[PDB]
């Protein structure tokens, strides 16, 4: 247990020792202990910088996305869904991860699956328990094109089956990257001639998820939505970075509307309040 | 957008102003006068809308002073230093004449019960 | 057609008096008063009154 | 005899000859805040004996039909010399207290008093869902007075003796540090309260620490010819007081 | 001046009367508008409790011939904001003489009754005021610009701590970014 | 093959817990939320010719 | 958690298992304003999901206070001028709970 | 470099970068009164750092034809926080002082100041055999100003710079602890006066201990375009202050 | 006298005939109306079993010239309530002489056949009766008030114990408090 | 396990020791053991103040 | 890392139970319902100049 | 109360916050218009000499 540093007692001073006069011109943050300018007392301090560590800051079950698909549609394309894996379509976990420039972690992944009976005339049914399949396709593999495709037979691709009513699905995933760490920011191009695509989109390359109902076509439409919850763990991070000011606009770049620095005031000095009366 | 602020209510002489939630739009302040003092007017104001800005819904109330009535004269005895007005917590001391004997407490004091001035007990009596 | 309360709490030892036992439409701040049923007698440490509150529910009434 | 006691603080001294046993606290004696339970960082002001001394409050008159009086003690000592001045210049402060209540009569008199120190005696309002003015809770060195019947003054405390303002049975107030002044045998009302709070230092104005109450259970009663005017005098001392966070002059 | 680099420039010049002032704000690193979107304030808005001392550094970016003294002051709460220079010199101040070391450090200690304060606004954990005062003046020679600029920094000491993970009140999303 | 650590607890007033790893991969393990070390000397004081903080550090 | 089918004409349904969300908001955080609000996405706020038929939800919570102990009684004011609110209401400051059904809008009301 | 100095007292700190040598006293450092030279019998109040800290007085403007300013220092610190409050409640008091006078200009400026602490500077009246009002001797934190010619205001001090109010040659005032603020090279005006009197403790109001004077011998002079407003700021601290004989609030 | 401070004042005066009485109640600290809402009785109403001895303390709050003797008596159950002073002196009594020590202690021991009694009323665990008797008289001099007041206290000994957690029969709620 | 305190045997008494006469005026609860006023017997008491603790 | 205690049992006629802590935080543990100590000397007898109970304790 | 007389107006320049009465130790700060340059001290203050109100120096001037 590493406590915070304590306050030592001090007294009057009249000397050529000047801790207040510094040079902020040398890229240097001054380390003035509060016992150097005022006379302090002995404070034995018992506080721990515990919940501000990078693990305790990032290892919460955040999210990434919501996914919708039906079990009886006339168009065969809305009967299943898919998602190319990034972490940049929801702003909270995106901003939290973009506190740092490089990260390295394992991911704990949880799905929360909820189904709603759609509107039809024959709405009074007796439906058995829906069963879902979540198949992961690594970068380069073959993609399904229907719900009755034979590419769903998951012989090498890892897939997860789930029945309605149980505990939610959760699985762990190792550090799946080709570099030494993940990149939150990439200042470069895809082609060597400095053309192509610019930014972090060259380095995503995670593959994609596919979602369907394992059951056959029901007699009434039911829409299911699954929420992918990402949760990082075993975290290391390098070369920190200022928090973002402006709002995100897209998932593939860093483009922004120019926002001002902070909230405004009416004058540069403070005073007592001038509202109603005594 | 953001809320507008009503003006600062300031002070009530011989009273309070209680401002539990700031003075923004949709606020509430309350009013209460001290001991020996009675409130006349409004007990609360709202930071309502008034024209193109926000104002307070009620004007500022007033704290008058509560008085007990004139103290009762006793038979065969006077009051030591009789004052013209008697406010809260103030007492009259009864003396007694030569040849007469006091019975009971010498002094009664002024009380407020149901926001009303009232002496605390009956005055004493001198028999002799 | 203001906000109104329900019928006051039926106690097993007290009944309502007779301006209140017939009439409906209890607004807020309404006090009603109970009398001892036959054959019971009053407990002097309790006041047999019920005020209806802002949430259209009466105050707690136990055994008068 | 053990009926005699001298109490010396600063430049002030109280002698009593009909003490019974000087009552003193929860078993704990007041002491300065240690630096292992401390929170504020700058050097405290342990001022001197200039605050740790006795101050006399106003006298209340005990009549035959009097009911009870109360005080709020960090607030009652707000104009009592340099103590009150330190209250007006510091943000945080802390002290124990030596309360000594005096009252005397003759041997032909009868009547009994209860003297309780109640921590956090949060008073209830006379009309229920309505604010209380600060002048009705604490009136400085001047006592507020309980009643016999229920009270209905506006913006005022519910003052019945048989509920003590708080809403409990008044015979249950002997759970707090107390004494009795039985006029047969007593004057020894000490209560040496320590510092009792849930934080190591606190503000003197925004918080009331405890409440002294003097309630006669056996009322004053005498035959005709005895002295009818019987005063009750309350004297109070801060002990091991210290102050922290000096700024401009505060809230009067 | 929010939509410019003038938000960071604090004006200072020669004044025709001393006893004056320069600026002031309220010590709320994450509630006050001044140090809200700062590095310390944005780390501090993902939390709900804070504790410890706070540093302030003032780089005088004027001429090398200019000179002058300031009154950098902290006022613990309980009274109002000070309105004079003589009310602000009752607090925790330092007098700053401008010279060859062009920057000074005002160290705001931890004067509290609780171990923690809220990073949002409640009345129970008020924290005080920070004001800076023209103490004497700005004195320049001929053919030297009078109006110069102070830059103010902020950071935390080695006893600073944050406690309750919450979401920041500054992230806002309406639809998915695509 | 269990391991016993200390629980996170309050100060001024050493409780142990036990842990068994069940899976063959190290990415499966529970997160390490008990490392409280730090070293802010590469971001603050990131200079050459290390200063003294009592000297003027110039001229 | 207990659910009752409300009264309607179309009362004969085939409803799957209801799923509930209980989200805790610490003091100062952002509040939801609808059931389809995006503030329910619980990325930092602790929330608990529950399915109808299981064991009831139970979780432990540490000593979440800013003082050394909780206060049952507070004899003071919120403002330093002895105005404001009086009593223990100044020290509550616990945040609040929010409750919704995770499912979409059903074809019949269930409370 | 030895041009830099930090001075720390209480919760206040002064940093200077163009000091020359911090001037300090008659060789003696201030210290509390020993109990072998003491006269009063009750326990002194060594209050805290709550008095031993810096207070800033008003600023005076140094123009081209300004002559000199003066203060009276037990009386000038009479509204300066808890220090002044202790003055109003005690009869006897005692302290040394750290006076630090600040003033700055640019390198194109010229002019020289004399900063003297004069013990017992008994001023003489403008018209000879006539009383002096107290407002003309000491005006609190506000400076009184010398003149060039002789003065004849009624009930006022004879204020010529070349006699310094007292009736001596003004070039002979370097016999007292002093400095110069040459705008070429200085700001370091300390004078750490000890307690100097003929009695071990004294009254703060009835007696003035010493007098600070700031007299420009080489007047302020600059070319057109430089800053014409040059303030002079005086900051003063009590050191090892203690108080004795507590009674009711004193003479304002 | 419930709605006053007169509930705690026990009358005592000079009586024209001795052999008399002062008061009496039934030893049921949580069933009997007398010591129902007491500190011991309200701790004791969250339980359903009790055991151990019970103290009673009587402070005589009269004049210092007044004097007299009382008969403080406990009667174990099985017979009725005693109706004389000579039936009540067959029990567990103490004779109290009023003097310079103005208070006495009646200690009610544990005389039972079971280890526990019920804090509510059943006939199987009856506990006895507490009565106080004018034994002689109150004797006062001239110009001294005859009518004085006894105050009665109650507490528990160092062998007292409670057993079955139940809810108290005194809490009552109709709707939520808002 | 912290049992309740036991009852000790006693006999007749005629002395200047007066445990019943106390002073309740000194804020003080008297601690009269039942073996001080009546003649008692030896009771070895096995009761535990267990379910009256603040946790329980 | 288990710990073995005694079960609450009757008198006049030492059975053990075993306990393992599973979670990393101490607020997670089961409640301590087996501490039977007391000290009623700060509420009763809360005086100075401690009495004897056989003396009159006055005069 | 002793007053200095009305402060002298300068050519091509106004007074920042001109007060109606000027007592002892009080000063007037002179501003200057656009296209004009100050010469000398900005501010003069009020003095008492021979029990008489008097400004301390001459007012400045703006040339441009
Ligand atoms: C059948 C279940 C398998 C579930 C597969 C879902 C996740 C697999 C992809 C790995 C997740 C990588 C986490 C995000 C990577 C980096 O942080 C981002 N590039 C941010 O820089
Ligand atoms: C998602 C589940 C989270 C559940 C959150 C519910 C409870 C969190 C708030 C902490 C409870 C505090 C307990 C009560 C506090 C004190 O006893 C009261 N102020 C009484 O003084």
């Amino acid at each position: 247990v590493v406590r915070v540093a304590d306050t030592m007692p001090s007294g009057p001073s009249n000397s050529e020792s000047i801790p207040a006069l510094t040079a902020a011109e040398t890229g240097h943050t001054s380390q003035v202990v509060p016992s150097d300018t005022i006379q302090t007392r002995h404070v034995r301090n018992f506080h721990v910088r515990s919940e501000s560590s990078v693990e305790n800051f990032l290892s919460r079950s955040a999210c990434v996305y919501i996914v919708e698909y039906k079990t009886r549609d006339d168009t065969p394309d809305k009967m299943y869904d898919s998602w190319v894996i990034n972490t940049r379509q929801v702003a909270q976990l995106r901003r939290k991860l973009e506190f740092f420039t490089y990260v390295r972690f394992d991911v704990e992944v949880t799905f929360v699956i909820t189904s709603v009976q759609d509107d039809s005339t024959r709405q009074n049914t007796d439906t058995p328990a829906l069963t879902h399949q979540i198949m992961y396709v690594p970068p380069g593999g073959p993609i399904p094109q229907a719900v009755d495709d034979y590419n769903w037979q998951t012989s090498t691709n890892p897939s997860v089956f789930w029945t309605e009513g149980n505990a939610p699905p959760r699985m762990s995933i190792p550090f799946m990257s080709v570099g030494n760490a993940y990149s939150n920011f990439y200042d470069g191009w895809s082609h060597f001639s400095q053309t192509g695509v610019y930014g972090f989109n060259t380095l995503n390359n995670m593959g994609k998820l596919y979602f369907r109902h394992v059951n056959d076509k029901t007699i009434s439409p039911i829409t299911s939505k699954v929420r992918i919850y990402f949760k990082p763990k075993h975290v290391k991070a390098w070369v920190p970075r200022p928090p973002r000011l402006c709002e995100y606009t897209h998932k593939d770049n860093v483009d922004f509307e120019p926002k001002g620095v902070t909230t405004s005031r009416t004058q540069l000095t403070i005073s007592n309040s001038t509202h109603v009366e005594n | 957008c953001k809320k507008k602020s009503c003006p600062n209510p300031g002070e009530i002489r011989n009273g309070q102003i209680d401002v539990p939630g700031g003075i923004l739009f949709g606020a509430t302040i309350s009013f209460s006068c001290n001991t020996g003092y009675k409130l006349f007017g409004s007990t609360s104001s709202f930071c309502l809308i008034s024209g193109s800005s926000v104002q307070w819904s009620d004007p500022l109330p007033e704290c008058r002073e509560i008085y007990c009535p004139a103290p009762p004269q006793i038979d065969n005895g006077i009051i030591q230093g009789e004052r013209d007005h008697y406010g809260y917590r103030q007492s009259v001391t009864y003396a007694c004449n030569k040849g007469f004997t006091m019975i009971g407490e010498h002094s009664i004091y002024c009380t407020v019960n149901n926001d009303e001035g009232e002496w605390s007990g009956p005055p004493p009596e001198c028999r002799g | 057609c203001n906000r109104s309360c329900e019928v006051p709490t039926r106690l097993n030892s007290a009944s309502l008096k007779q301006p209140y036992i017939t009439q409906n439409y209890f607004p807020v701040g309404t006090v009603v008063e109970y009398e001892c049923r036959p054959g019971y007698r009053r407990e002097p440490s309790l006041s047999p009154k019920l005020t209806c509150l802002q949430n259209l529910k009466w105050s707690t009434a136990v055994e008068f | 005899s053990d009926r005699v006691r001298s109490i010396t603080l600063g430049n002030s001294t109280i002698t009593t000859q009909e003490s019974a046993n000087v009552v003193v606290g929860y078993g704990v004696w007041p002491d300065y805040l240690s630096d292992e339970e401390a929170t504020a960082e700058d050097q405290p002001t342990q001022p001197d004996v200039a605050t740790c001394r006795f101050y006399t409050l106003d006298s209340v008159s005990w009549m035959k039909e009097s009911q009870g009086w109360w005080w709020k003690f960090p607030d009652a000592l707000r104009d009592m010399g340099l103590f009150g001045q330190n209250m007006q210049y510091h943000y945080l402060g802390r002290s124990g207290y030596t309360i000594h209540v005096q009252c005397n009569a003759s041997k032909f008199h009868q009547g009994c008093l209860l003297v309780v120190c109640v921590p956090e005696a949060e008073m209830g309002a006379a009309n229920i869902n309505e604010k209380i003015n600060r002048e009705h809770l604490s009136n400085g060195e001047v006592a507020n007075t309980f009643s016999g019947t229920k009270s209905s003054n506006t913006n005022d405390v519910q003052q019945a003796v048989f509920n003590a303002g708080m809403g409990v049975a008044v015979g249950n107030l002997t759970i707090f540090p107390h004494q009795w002044i039985n006029l047969r045998t007593n004057n020894c009302a000490t209560i040496v309260m320590p510092y009792i709070n849930s934080v190591p230092m606190d503000n003197m104005f925004r918080h009331y620490n405890f409440t002294l109450m003097i309630i006669p259970f056996a009322k004053l009663d005498y035959a005709a010819g005895s002295s009818t005017y019987i005063p009750i005098t309350v004297t109070v001392a801060p002990m091991c007081a210290e102050y922290n966070g000096l700024r401009l002059a505060g809230h009067q | 001046n929010v939509n410019s680099l003038e938000a960071y420039r604090i004006p200072v010049h020669s004044v025709t009367e001393t006893g004056a002032q320069v600026f002031g704000f309220t010590l709320q690193p994450g509630a006050d508008t001044v140090m809200e979107r700062t590095l310390l304030g944005e780390i501090l808005n993902y939390y709900a409790n804070w504790s410890g001392s706070i540093k302030l550094t003032f780089m005088y970016c004027g001429s090398a011939m200019a000179t002058g003294k300031f009154l950098l002051a902290y006022s613990p709460p309980g009274a109002g904001v000070p309105k004079n220079r003589r009310e602000a010199m009752l607090g925790t101040h330092i007098i700053w003489d401008i010279g060859l070391q062009s920057s000074c450090v005002l160290c705001v200690p931890w004067i509290s009754q609780t171990h923690y304060r809220f990073v949002s606004k409640d009345i129970y954990t008020d924290a005080g005021f920070i004001t800076c005062w023209y103490q004497t003046s700005i004195v320049v020679p001929a053919e030297v610009q009078n109006q110069s600029v102070i830059l103010c920094f902020v950071s935390a000491c080695n006893d600073f701590s944050v406690r309750l993970l919450r979401d920041s009140p500054f992230v806002r999303q309406t639809a998915f970014y695509q | 093959g269990a391991q016993v650590s200390t629980q996170k607890t309050g100060a001024h007033e050493i409780i142990h817990y036990t842990n068994i790893n069940y899976y063959k991969d190290a990415a499966s393990n529970s997160a390490n939320r008990q490392d409280f070390t730090q070293d802010p000397g590469k971001f603050t004081e990131p200079v050459k010719d290390i200063m003294v903080k009592s000297l003027p550090a110039l001229n």
